[PDB]
């Protein structure tokens, strides 16, 4: 149940440097990204615990300067039932 | 400023609180061949380098004079990613 | 009938962290989550009726954390004929 | 048959509308249409005066938790209406 | 590769800035994506000198037409982006 | 600032009393395995570390740059306690 | 050995809700509490480093609530010979 | 997992009118109280989630009538951990 | 189910005239007083519901002449799960 | 005989947090702690001097980031009588 991490940005160049960065900065699994409309994009990233807090920390730091970034928030330990209900890979 | 080939990365969970966010790597010294051939020293990211890329890391009390690595406790920094390197006029290295 | 329990949110992250919160509060179910574009996202949760109205509660103090929350509903026994057309997890 | 419709700028609005519309008359409850940008609708399908009474009961029940946008009422759509549109008496 | 990148809440921004990027350097349009509300994206891949010189010709273009919401420049994005994300350039 | 294991502490008396307070701590530099390989260096604490620890020493002009440790004399500071070191994608190192 | 997360309440009430969150919120180890007398209680939890973090800082959130919080602290690594004169679970 | 109903009180003779006023308002079971020293005294109370909920609140209009309360909380559904290490009745 | 009287005193000496104004004062059993720490203690007293009625408010009366009187309060009945997880003197 | 360190805390973290960091600085064998009730705690440090001089200095740097610290002190050589009388540790 490794760990969830994303970054959610109202426009899209933000997502992708969001994503490479969280990436280049810890070992992470991009996972993908989910469209919610509106324009709205989310990158969604799983790994380990301490991994995901560097990668999110530094990818907000590194859309900012993009701008926008909408909401970011890490879960360490998801429930089991939702990798299972919902589509953030981890789903058996 | 070394020439540099990035080969990881480093996660600190009890850091200098002044530094959170910042993207820690592990460079070595490289040949202008793209041949690691160093110890491995860390610094921080101010570019968006990437494993695998040959960058520069400037060292030492100037490697603060660079947007949000600031007043940070930080003695070595990345500020380029190389894309030739020219001996003599025969390119040695490129992208 | 199994309760129903509905969070919206302006931002796939809250949904998640909606979400979380929720099915660790109480013994919920929780069975996905509807998208009607624009950057809303609705989480869908089933269950006992005391739980829903403690989960529920859960999840705006989770999500006024992160994202903006649209509305927050309750539905202790939804009709029969409800739970046939809509995705809330009792589809016979 | 006659037609009756909630559309409310946020999902939540429109399933509480539903509950209160089936529960309040006898109705059939054809599904929901989602026009995108956060706007979905509402479709419930019955006699005239269910429809007029259920419809009553989601306008008054989604104002309380939504932001209702439209609710309207056809006693009986023409017949090339239920032809192109998806309001479940479609043949 | 390199990544160039540009948004624009308009289908018309994004063609020109593409084409302006392709006629400034040397680089691969490979398609755009639409991320909905408007908002559409080009992407461009490329060494990455031409890159930067192309976006900052595009933006110039695009800034003639209407606003220009995001553009930047990736030297060398992870591996492990271009395999999940369209990027062209998949394995 | 390079990799490091604590290895041991160092206990000073008469010491310049801006430092009092201050703990001495006794560093190697280490390759990305845990595996101590270096010559012994001193620096102190500002982040709780402890024997057996890997930790980050920045050093020079740029180790002051944290309270506790400004205008005092001090060249070599930790900042950091690293929980996974990665290279290339396999990791080498683990808490 | 493991990491150290240490969470302090001068009500029995605002340690409970402050150690249940703390659980729930990642991959950590509850041992039990030790009380000091005259009021104040300590919850102690522990675990890999990360997630104590991230359990105390949602945890000391997740106290504030109900009551005051005396202190919130961490260790990363406690030296061996506390672990041998102190509660802390982990004792040999 | 029975419910979590706590009342924290400054006085011995708080506690135990907020316990029997508890136990008379919904079908609750009472394991006991935990002193934690300087006059603070807990009562712990376990059932369903509904119950808990409503004796609390009805124990603490007769405990602020009697004595200084303290804190009043509800935890719906704690987790494994809790139970299992601390010592509210619902222990292995 | 034999009533139940209480008297909580910051002092020892409150507790005792209180205590012996009580036996004397109508037919009531004295089991024993308890501790909170913090110098809160109580006095415990059962009986009949009438002698406490008329032993508390004599009690009362004469602490008020000595000490801070904390609370002063009386069960006519105790749920039996009282009585059987706390110790006031019935426990089977 | 070995010398004396003490750090006395309100709380309870202050004394985890200055044990450890008295520790990690200089050979020193922690010895104990005692509670002396109402949150008082005292921990307890014996050694060499110029090793405890350190510790000691180390130690209040350490807690007083959390607050408290009540008093700070350090015996070079404790009278055997102390030893005898006091637990110490070095106690015969």
């Amino acid at each position: 149940a490794d760990a969830l991490g994303m970054i959610e940005v109202r426009g899209f160049v933000g997502m992708v440097e969001a994503a490479d960065a969280m990436v280049k900065a810890a070992k992470v699994e991009l996972i993908g990204y989910e469209k919610t409309g509106g324009g709205y994009v989310t990158a969604v990233v799983r790994g380990d615990v301490a991994a995901v807090k560097a990668a999110t920390e530094a990818g907000q730091r590194a859309a900012e300067r993009v701008g926008e970034v909408v909401a970011v928030h890490v879960i360490p330990r998801p429930h089991v039932n939702v990798d299972a209900a919902l589509p953030l890979g981890r789903t058996p | 400023m070394v020439l540099g080939k990035v080969v990881g990365t480093v996660v600190a969970s009890r850091k200098e609180p002044r530094i959170e966010g910042l993207s820690l790597l592990l460079v070595r010294a490289c040949d202008p061949d793209g041949t690691p051939t160093g110890g491995a020293v860390v610094c921080a990211d101010a570019v968006g380098a990437g494993v695998g890329e040959v960058v520069l890391y400037a060292s030492g009390s100037s490697a603060r004079q660079t947007e949000v690595t600031n007043n940070r406790p930080v003695d070595a920094t990345i500020m380029a990613i190389v894309d030739l390197v020219e001996m003599g006029g025969d390119v040695r290295f490129r992208k």
